[PDB]
């Protein structure tokens, strides 16, 4: 019922300055105050600031008032958040929650932010299939090597979403500024060189899909 | 200025088991407010009010505490309480978070399923070369890989990525991949991934030959 929904995951270089949106539902806009929190990738949560959706006021983590300017369009309930001058060490994911006078009640999904110099790479899928028989966990296990991409969410799922169980998919490692990222499934044996499996790697920043398909070598 | 510490910062229990919580304020709060953030995902209102359990919270949970310690203690863990917990306090300004708490579950030891894939032929068409090894499904989230080419042992090049605890089984998942030249590649013939777990005497190890 009540929904706080967030702008898509952003590429900034240094220097730029980016607005986030968090569009609210499901309650009165007005009131509630909007608060803006900052996960650093790997570190805790740090308070940003808050907004009064009324009057337009503001309280700041006195660290953040050079850097995020809230506002607020009353007329769609959404709330914004704009940072200026801004550095790798902007690089974190964004959350917009709403207090209900003791606690955050609610919260977006969050916004991924990366601030950085590098150049959006579209990522290269490679299939691993065993060497001529191979694995005997559970019995034969594939992959999919999806290598050199920049812009880090990839999305990874095995035809097209049906396999499920058995899959494993590694995070993500920087490596001179291009991501590499694997993905495991171990099927049963009877199902494998006999049924169609196809690793699907989607990466929206560069508009690639890639649907690859298993075969033996 | 109220900093809050959390301890620990990693706090492993068996499934059953009753575990405690602490957040230390620097200084003197009225109440304290507890988060709970499962990887992947925003946190989620647990306890407000220090002692108020949000909706959706079981009643295995209790927040405490008063001035400058609070508790979250959980009686019987249980599977999906595996996550990190914050704290958090505006008795002072500004608004601040503890440092977060892990809890990751304890089980049985397990050996990893371990496989080695050549270089696809598609790959060594674009003129590079990587051989990878998934160490799956083993509990001691501690491992050590060693790639050897003909022998030799290579820490050049190696790319390793571990995942979350898994939520079905408790277990931890690797990936190593060591990335080289095609023609370094076809300069050589045994490719070999030896892991080294305490499930284990010996190493366990995976090749092939060109």
């Amino acid at each position: 019922e009540v929904q706080l929904q967030q702008s898509g995951p952003d590429l900034v270089k240094p220097g730029a300055s980016v607005k986030i949106s968090c569009k609210a539902s499901g309650y009165s806009f007005s009131t509630y105050y909007m608060h803006w929190v900052k996960q650093s990738h790997g570190k805790s949560l740090e308070w940003i600031g808050r907004v009064d959706p009324d009057n337009g006021g503001t309280s700041f983590n006195q660290k953040f008032k050079g850097k995020a300017i809230l506002t607020v369009d009353k007329s769609s309930s959404t709330a914004y958040m704009e940072l200026g001058s801004l550095t790798s060490e902007d690089s974190a994911v964004y959350y917009c929650a709403r207090r209900d006078d003791y606690y955050f009640d609610f919260w977006g999904q969050g916004t991924s932010l990366t601030v950085s110099s590098a150049k959006t790479t579209p990522p290269s899928v490679y299939p691993l299939a065993p060497v001529c028989g191979g694995t005997t966990g559970s019995s034969v296990t594939l992959g999919c090597l999806v290598k050199g991409y920049f812009p880090e969410p990839v999305t990874l799922t095995w035809n097209s979403g049906s396999l499920s169980s058995g899959v494993h998919t590694f995070p993500a490692v920087l490596q001179s500024g291009l991501y590499t990222l694997s993905s495991s499934v171990t099927v049963t044996s009877s199902t494998w060189p006999s049924q169609t499996i196809t690793c699907n790697v989607a990466h929206p920043a560069s508009s690639t899909k890639v649907d690859k398909k298993i075969e033996p070598r | 200025q109220s900093v809050l510490s959390q301890s620990p910062a990693i706090l492993s229990a068996s499934p059953g088991e009753k575990v405690i919580m602490t957040c230390s304020p620097s200084s003197s709060v009225s109440y304290m407010q507890w988060y709970q953030q499962k990887p992947g995902s925003s946190p989620k209102p647990w306890i407000y009010s220090t002692s108020n359990l949000a909706s959706g919270v079981p009643g295995r949970f209790s927040g405490g505490g008063s001035g400058t310690s609070f508790s979250l203690t959980i009686s019987g863990v249980e599977a999906e309480d595996a996550a990190t917990y914050y704290c958090q306090q505006y008795s002072s300004h500004p608004l601040t978070f503890g440092g977060g708490t892990k809890l990751e579950l304890k089980r049985a030891d397990a050996a990893p399923t371990v496989s080695i894939f050549p270089p696809s032929s598609e790959q060594l068409t674009s003129g590079g070369a990587s051989v990878v090894c998934f160490l799956n499904n083993f509990y001691p989230k501690d491992i050590n890989v060693k790639w050897k080419i003909d022998g030799s042992e290579r820490q050049n090049g190696v790319l390793n990525s571990w995942t979350d605890q898994d939520s079905k089984d408790s277990t931890y998942s690797m990936s190593s991949t060591l990335t080289l030249t095609k023609d370094e590649y076809e300069r050589h013939n045994s490719y070999t991934c030896e892991a080294t777990h305490k499930t284990s005497t010996s190493p366990i190890v995976k090749s092939f030959n060109r």
